[PDB]
């Protein structure tokens, strides 16, 4: 089941959302969340509809009519004439998939590396090598915010987390990291949670 | 339509057909008046229900 994206949302409007059918090699390409792009083909599917308004009816065009003690009339007419009402959902099928906005044009580093063509792989590169690459981060993450800087520098860290691990007992260390921001009104906590979101 | 020459060997009796029955149901006694019956020599099965 997928929604429409808030960017063609009309004035007032709840989102509409229809149920597309993946078949074959696409069947789990889709996760939930995911800001997909769905190829395919638009189809109708016979719905079992509770409209209690009578409404295209689907009938034979063979003209018979009942026998006296068997007349077409009532249920036994309906099944007779073999009359099925003609209510439809629309559904749509898709062939292929993928993300609206790829990111790169099991995971591991080198995983990443290879899905990333060779362009986005040195520009990673040198940007991984490049110095103040803190600073260059933060500025360039919240470009339109003047000032707390401590709070960009510790949402950045958030970014990027930690290392989870595991003790041998079971017992789990926490890697991710929680930040909070307390303040005033006006200074600018739910930009730096949209800039973050966005 | 056939039109043919003969001579009668025999008549039987004149006896009664039924064109049309009214058939009444045993348990609501409900009838079904005026079934039309078909001409000739030809039955016709009752309704069951
Ligand atoms: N230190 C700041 N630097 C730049 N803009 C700020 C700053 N503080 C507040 N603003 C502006 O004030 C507006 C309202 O801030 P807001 O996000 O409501 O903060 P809060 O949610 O903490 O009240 C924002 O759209 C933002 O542009
Ligand atoms: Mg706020
Ligand atoms: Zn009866």
């Amino acid at each position: 089941r997928i929604q429409e994206t808030q960017a063609e949302l009309p004035r007032g409007s709840i989102p509409r959302s229809l149920e597309v059918i993946l078949r074959a090699e696409a069947v789990e390409s889709a996760q939930a969340g995911d800001k997909c792009d769905f190829t395919g083909t638009l189809i109708v599917v016979p719905d079992v509809s509770k409209l209690s308004t009578p409404g295209a009816r689907a009938e034979t065009n063979s003209r018979v009519s009942g026998v006296d003690g068997y007349e077409t009339e009532g249920i036994r007419g309906l099944r007779a004439l073999g009359v099925r009402d003609l209510s439809y959902r629309l559904v749509f099928l898709a062939c292929c998939v993928a993300p609206t906005n790829p990111r790169f044009g099991e995971q591991t580093a080198e995983s990443i590396k290879n899905q990333m063509t060779v362009k986005e792989w040195e520009k990673v590169f040198e940007m991984s090598q490049d110095k103040n690459l803190y600073h260059n981060l933060c500025t360039s993450l919240f470009p339109t915010i003047h000032g707390n800087d401590e709070v960009k520098r510790g949402v950045l860290l958030m970014l990027f987390g930690g290392v989870p691990k595991t003790t041998g007992e079971g017992t789990s260390l926490r890697g991710d990291i929680n930040v909070c921001i307390v303040g005033d009104p006006s200074t600018a906590k739910s930009q730096f949670l949209k800039h973050v979101e966005e | 339509l056939v039109k043919i020459p003969g001579i009668i060997i025999a008549a039987s009796a004149v006896r009664a057909k039924a064109t049309r029955i009214s058939i009444q149901c045993r348990s609501c006694r409900n009838t079904l008046t005026n079934i039309a019956m078909r001409p000739g020599l030809e039955g016709y099965a009752l309704p069951r229900k």
